[PDB]
RNA sequence: GGCCAGCAUCAGUUUUGGUGGCAGGAUAAAUCCAUAGGAAUGUAGCUUGCCUCGGUAAGUAUUAUAGCCUGUG
RNA sequence: AGAACUGGCGAUGCGGGAUGAACCGAACGUAGAGUUAAGGUGCCGGAAUACACGCUCAUCAGACACCACAAAAGGUGUUAGUUCAUCUAGACAGCCGGACGGUGGCCAUGGAAGUCGGAAUCCGCUAAGGAGUGUGUAACAACUCACCGGCCGAAUGAACUA
RNA sequence: GCAGUCAAGCGUUCAUAGCGACAUUGCUUUUUGAUUCUUCGAUGUCGGCUCUUCCUAUCAUACCGAAGCAGAAUUCGGUAAGCGUUGGAUUGUUCACCCACUAAUAGGGAUACCCUACUGAU
RNA sequence: UUUGCUCCACACAAUAUAGAUGGAUACGAAUAAGGCGUCCUUGUGGCGUCGCUGAACCAUAGCAGGCUAGCAACGGUGCACUUGGCGGAAAGGCCUUGGGUGCUUGCUGGCGAAUUGCAAUGUCAUUUUGCGUGGGGAUAAAUCAUUUGUAUACGACUUAGA
């Protein structure tokens, strides 16, 4: 409906919403995700990390300059357990993945833009409670993110600054919202009010 | 299937020298009309030597069961041949009808053991109208008085792919 | 699964099962038409030797003890069902471990019998303690000559569960600083109960008590609230 | 550390249609021995 | 301040004489009432002054609501309508603000584009009124 | 099996009181203030009136039970901690070599440092942490003297250091030096 | 009178909705109404122990200041 | 490998099996529309993150019949069971006490007394108590359960199955 | 290996129509370390280097548990493959087996300018 | 090496879109919990209230949006100026003062729309570039050749030279 959207990639699942934002991406919505280092992953951190050594072993034999690139940072496991989900290889999945714009914490201009979700992956509802998970910063930092401490930083300034604007944001809506009362029990309200608005 | 009561009674020939056949009935159940007639078959050829060319039907009967509304704990014997030998069992439901008792058994059976309809015989299956013949306890603890729980943690289903809202249960 | 898998012996013993139960219910039964006196004697903590002892003296007696509902089996809770007639009301009042006697001589034997009789058991009285020194069988209550060392092997029980500093040296047992096991007029820990118990310390005194009686021929309670 | 080899559940072809092919045949085993 | 002040977990917890909005089926968002648990996904139901039959039905079907009014188990339909007049929630309901927010959808779907540009003229003539209701305050 | 539910109860005197978002919990009394979170256990409390407060368990399994008597025996040690405080006790014995020990406060980290183990040059520095005091026993030959309210952190601050003053690549059998602990009490 | 399209009506194949009338089975079972009896996960009422003076626990109590089940019609 | 009946191949495309000498389906003019088969519907990929009952949480989970299978068994992980048992005349957990004699039973021995050890292995009182499971003294001694009773009060244990 | 015993269980139902779990007993070239120098048709073509990487079921180097561990060193076992494993003597022959060092001297597997790969360069 | 290079606007040309055709509308944090209004003892405080999908909110009428008339209110909004702020994570945007400048569908009037012939995307946006426009702005390096040699297969890397 949109011509942008915008992913908050908290209490999120990868499996799940790579698969819906490849839908996405393949019919046209282009996509912006963020905060992905606040991302989960269903089963325990041992599991996800002995299935990030046993991939971090594999290389080319003989040259491992070309061989695979064991990517670390949260972003770009995203990205590749979603290139694994499109065809990559051909032009449609280039010009999926020109549509597609990954970064870690909220960076601008999108601070100031709307956050958005995914119902049908989140871990509160896909999962059910008394079960574990991996939080994918934790992991990337334990095999060689060097960069945690930053975001955090980061998403710190931005959230005083966000708390800031809602301060006003607030006040202000407080207002209007008083406006609108007085300006009920008016019949060019009551009119709306018998036509649902 | 959505399963279904049958009354099944049969005869096992029109005779001369032995005319009728005293009779033989079944409670059976089943989606429709032809695969009680055959399971019918199945255990009347269990019981005593006939066969359906030595057998025939007198008549059926589908049941409606008398109350819908009424609860009913029943509590049901079933002999099932399993990936290994047989052997018995006794089970006990709180549910409202026969037919969807069974209903919720068939797939239990089907969960826990691997049961498919065809090893399965249903003994009897029957209603405990009093209290103190219960043994079990995941039927039990449904029947104090003023009994209430919580639903916590309904997971929600949108159509909708995005929303807006980060969203709460409750 | 995840049990906690009960223990089990080969022990040439076995249970008691519920053929003793009834067996009991039966003799009680049986002492009750043939005895005229049934008395309620109120005893929590008896001695095997002790029990033999007033076994074999009264013999013109009976002495029995049993579960308290096994009793009641036995003689009957209620005015509506019981043996014979105004045992219910004594029914009532036995509350712990009781044992029951019957006698056919006399009543004012019964009761003065054992108000005279007493005898010295454990607390389970006044204090004691030990010395900051070498520890002995008694622990300082005797002369150290005649006093022989306690055996080594329990003293890491004794810094355990009776919580004394101690350390062994060669095979004199020896302490830093002494310790008053307990004080007077005061119902005993476990530890101090049981620290009388290894010194061999029956200081308590010990009187079976009585509570009331019955007569057959009379058909009534007999009420004697002594101790 | 360094973490170990897995195994495969790939389609790697022996196994799995033609030995127990010959376990079919194995079936036929147990027909022929079912007569004593 | 010697006390402890530990929360409520406020919960429409599921009991005898509860009461649920279904959502689908053929009833279609009617109100109902509960006779009698049997599991914890599955109950039995009727509400017929709301006009549903009586039913078993698994909970993924329906939702509940805060309402709740007094009534025993094993109830018949008449006895349940009897204290559902009694408790007068369907007026009770209108007064909430659910069905206040579900008729204004319904409302709002089966408008007229005429009357929907009565709307729209509506709150034209609105804003300007607010608008001054601020900036001069 | 689905209990459909299942509770215990902790029954607590007057004068503490308690307080408990959503699963953030303090207890505040004589002794003064401690606190734990349970966010990742997934249990309910409700409370009756002002002593007695009811955990419980809804729809659950048998691990999901299991948690529960544990959070039990976990909530009535915190509160005996501020009504009385714990207390251990530990010597620092030896055969023929004398241990030095010491508190030191360096950085006010208030590190607990031990010498001369069968004559060994090395110096072994255990911690101290927070909450938690320590007391040079009076009265008591090679004796110490531990107390605090958090029993997890003194237990923890108690094994820390006979895992460090631990003997290696001998009989234990015939060696016998090692701190270890006369008991666990209360301060009261 | 060459090219591309659209609208209406009809024909063939086919897809998808709403609505109407009918026969059946236990002439549905049910619900509902009347009716006898029963019991409780015991309703009113009564009784007891405390006790914040109702609130528990029992014991009664079979519609009573709630109702339910079975059986018949 | 020894024999015999039937079928598929070889001459034979096509949909599925991720791909195939042997599997499932189905045999062909060119084309349009429709509907299905076997197989499938998270994304690659056309098709539902449909509904419903259960189970399972694997430090290599598992994901298809014959197209990489193993049992016997082991498992204080979880579930559904069968059969035996105990139980408000008080089930099990847990606390305390009782847990006696000839007896330190017999030779064995230098010393061996409930247990370095061989034979035997009983009876009185008993609520119960064996010629005595473990702790351990050179011997003894002392302690515990198995065997019973108390104080608390509802269910619980054993074996076996899948 | 063969033959029993013990025998959880199985068998239209089953001891005894019959199998069978785990242990046990039967000598199998000598009861007092006296030895006996027993290599008895090795019928195949690799053998021996330059030299790279991988596996561990580790020979030392790590950290640990238990063992009569008083110590030193040793006997086993566990996680462990990060790093290391030699110089000579003897046959066309790999078969065969010593001396000494060191901490040890563990076992295994894997013409050529032409395009590719590798090492390097605009 | 003829006056080339740039930035202010603007008339015309081309060159194409991984595909605009009302708005990418801002808290964070938990979810066996929280948002919002409010009260006071400022609290892990109380009182009330909300959720069950944004099927919302904001905006929205005029010829693809004209010319004009007033009524009432001091507002809203565009455009270029102007004031002082804020923000570095990939800020390149978000506020605010001042007026100027319009339009107002907040209410009520008048005029015009034809003929694209019943529809045919019925072209409205935005990337890049160029040639011309009349107005400001600034008037350099590198490579080769040569020489060294810290380098050296040839290239290259490093140096020097008005």
């Amino acid at each position: 409906v949109e011509p942008v959207v915008v992913i908050d990639g908290k209490g999120h699942l990868v499996g799940r919403l790579a698969s819906v934002v490849a839908k996405q991406l393949l019919n046209g919505q282009k996509i912006v995700v963020v905060r992905a280092e606040e991302l989960n992953i269903s089963g325990e951190f041992f599991r996800n990390k002995l299935k990030y050594h046993d991939f971090l072993r594999k290389a080319t034999a003989f040259n491992k300059t070309r061989g695979p690139f064991h990517f670390r940072a949260p972003s770009r496991i995203f990205y590749k357990a979603l290139r694994g989900m499109v065809s990559h290889k051909t032009a449609r999945g280039k010009a999926a993945l020109e549509r597609l714009k990954v970064f870690e914490g909220i960076p601008p201009p999108y601070d100031k833009k709307k956050r958005v979700v995914v119902p049908q992956a989140l871990r509160v509802l896909r999962l059910k409670p008394g079960r574990k998970y991996t939080t994918l910063g934790k992991l990337s930092t334990s095999v060689g993110w060097k960069y945690e401490d930053v975001v955090a930083k980061l998403e710190a300034k931005r959230k005083v600054s966000s708390a800031e604007y809602y301060a006003k944001k607030r006040a202000f809506t407080k207002k209007v919202a008083s406006a609108n009362a007085t300006a009920a029990e008016s019949d060019v309200a009551k009119q709306l009010a018998a036509l649902g608005y | 299937a959505h399963f279904k009561e049958y009354q099944v009674i049969g005869r096992r020939l029109p005779t001369e020298s032995v005319p009728e056949p005293k009779l033989f009935r079944m409670r059976i159940f089943a989606s429709n009309e032809v695969i009680a007639k055959s399971r019918y078959w199945y255990f009347l050829q269990k019981l005593h030597k006939v066969k359906k060319a030595s057998g025939e039907i007198v008549s059926i009967n589908q049941i409606n069961e008398a109350h819908p509304t009424k609860v009913k704990n029943f509590g049901v014997w079933v002999r099932y041949d399993s990936r290994s030998g047989t052997h018995n069992m006794y089970k006990e439901i709180r549910d409202v009808s026969r037919v969807a008792a069974v209903e919720t058994l068939y797939q239990d059976m089907a969960a826990r053991h691997r049961a498919r309809f065809r090893s399965i015989h249903i003994l009897k299956v029957a209603e405990i109208e009093k209290t103190a013949d219960v043994k079990r306890q995941y039927v039990k603890q449904f029947l104090t008085k003023d009994l209430k729980f919580p639903l916590p943690h309904r997971v929600q289903k949108s159509t909708k792919t995005f929303s807006y809202k980060r969203p709460s249960t409750f | 699964r995840s049990k906690r898998s009960k223990l089990v012996t080969l022990a040439q013993t076995d249970k008691k099962g519920r053929e003793n139960k009834e067996r009991i219910f039966d003799e009680v039964r049986e002492a009750l038409d043939t005895y005229r006196y049934v008395w309620v004697l109120h005893l929590d903590d008896v001695r095997t030797p002790v029990l033999q002892e007033i076994r074999t003296s009264w013999a013109g007696s009976k002495l029995i003890m049993g579960k308290r509902k096994v009793l009641q089996k036995a003689l009957g809770e209620k005015r509506e069902e019981e043996y014979k007639e105004n045992l219910y009301q004594l029914s009532k009042l036995c509350s712990g471990v009781t044992g029951l006697l019957f006698t056919d001589e006399d009543v004012n034997t019964v009761k003065e019998y054992f108000k005279s009789y007493v005898r010295s058991d454990y607390s389970r009285p006044l204090t004691f303690t030990i010395p900051e020194g070498i520890v002995y069988s008694r622990g300082g209550q005797i002369p150290a000559e005649e006093d022989v060392p306690m055996i080594h092997s329990l003293e890491p029980t004794m810094r355990n569960k009776f919580e004394i500093p101690t350390k062994i040296k060669a095979g004199k047992i020896t302490i830093d600083s002494p310790y008053l096991v307990c004080t007077e007029g005061e119902k005993l820990d476990v530890r101090q109960a049981l620290i009388l118990k290894q010194f061999g310390i029956a200081a308590s005194e010990f009187k079976v008590k009585v509570s009331a009686y019955y007569d057959n021929d009379s058909s009534t309670v007999e009420s004697t609230n002594i101790n | 550390m360094r973490v170990r080899k897995r195994q495969s559940r790939r389609t790697s072809t022996k196994l799995k249609e033609g030995i127990k092919k010959k376990a079919s045949a194995h079936r036929k085993k147990e027909k022929k021995m079912a007569k004593k | 301040s010697t006390d402890s002040i530990v929360k409520a977990s406020n919960w429409r917890l599921v009991e005898v004489g509860r009461v649920v909005l279904i959502k689908k089926g053929q009833s279609a968002g009617k109100l109902a009432a509960i006779v009698e648990i049997i599991d914890q996904k599955k109950v039995l139901i009727d509400g017929p002054k709301a006009g549903v039959p009586r039913q078993a039905i698994n909970l993924g079907q329906v939702v509940l609501t805060p309402l709740t009014f007094a009534l025993p188990r094993g109830a018949r339909t008449a006895t349940v309508s009897k204290k559902w007049a009694a408790a007068a929630v369907c007026e009770k309901w209108a007064a909430s603000s659910w069905a206040k927010k579900i008729a204004q959808r319904e409302r709002r779907a089966a408008l007229t584009d005429f009357e929907r540009f009565q709307v729209m003229v509506l709150r034209k003539q609105k804003r300007y009124t607010v608008k001054k209701a601020l900036a001069k305050a | 099996m689905k209990y459909i539910q299942t509770e215990q109860q902790i029954e607590v005197p007057e004068g503490v009181t308690v307080s408990i978002k959503s699963r953030i919990v303090k207890v505040v009394g004589p002794r003064g203030t401690l606190t734990k979170n349970l966010k990742h256990i997934d249990v309910t409390f409700t409370k009756v009136n002002n002593q007695l407060i009811k955990v419980a368990v809804h729809n659950g399994g048998r691990k999901h039970v299991a948690a529960l008597r544990t959070v039990k025996s976990l909530v009535d040690n915190m509160i005996t901690g501020v009504t009385k405080g714990y207390k251990y006790k530990m010597r620092y014995v030896y055969a023929h070599f004398p241990i030095n020990v010491n508190i030191v406060e360096k950085d006010g980290a208030k590190f607990i440092e031990v010498r001369n183990f069968l004559g060994d040059k090395k110096i072994r520095n255990v911690p101290v942490r927070d909450g938690v005091t320590i007391e040079f026993s009076t009265n008591v030959k090679d004796e110490i003297v531990l107390s605090g309210n958090s029993v997890e952190d003194v237990s923890q601050n108690a094994a820390d250091l006979q895992q460090i003053c631990r003997v290696r690549n001998k009989d234990i059998r015939k060696f016998l030096d090692g701190i270890y602990v006369s008991h666990k009490g209360f301060i009261t």
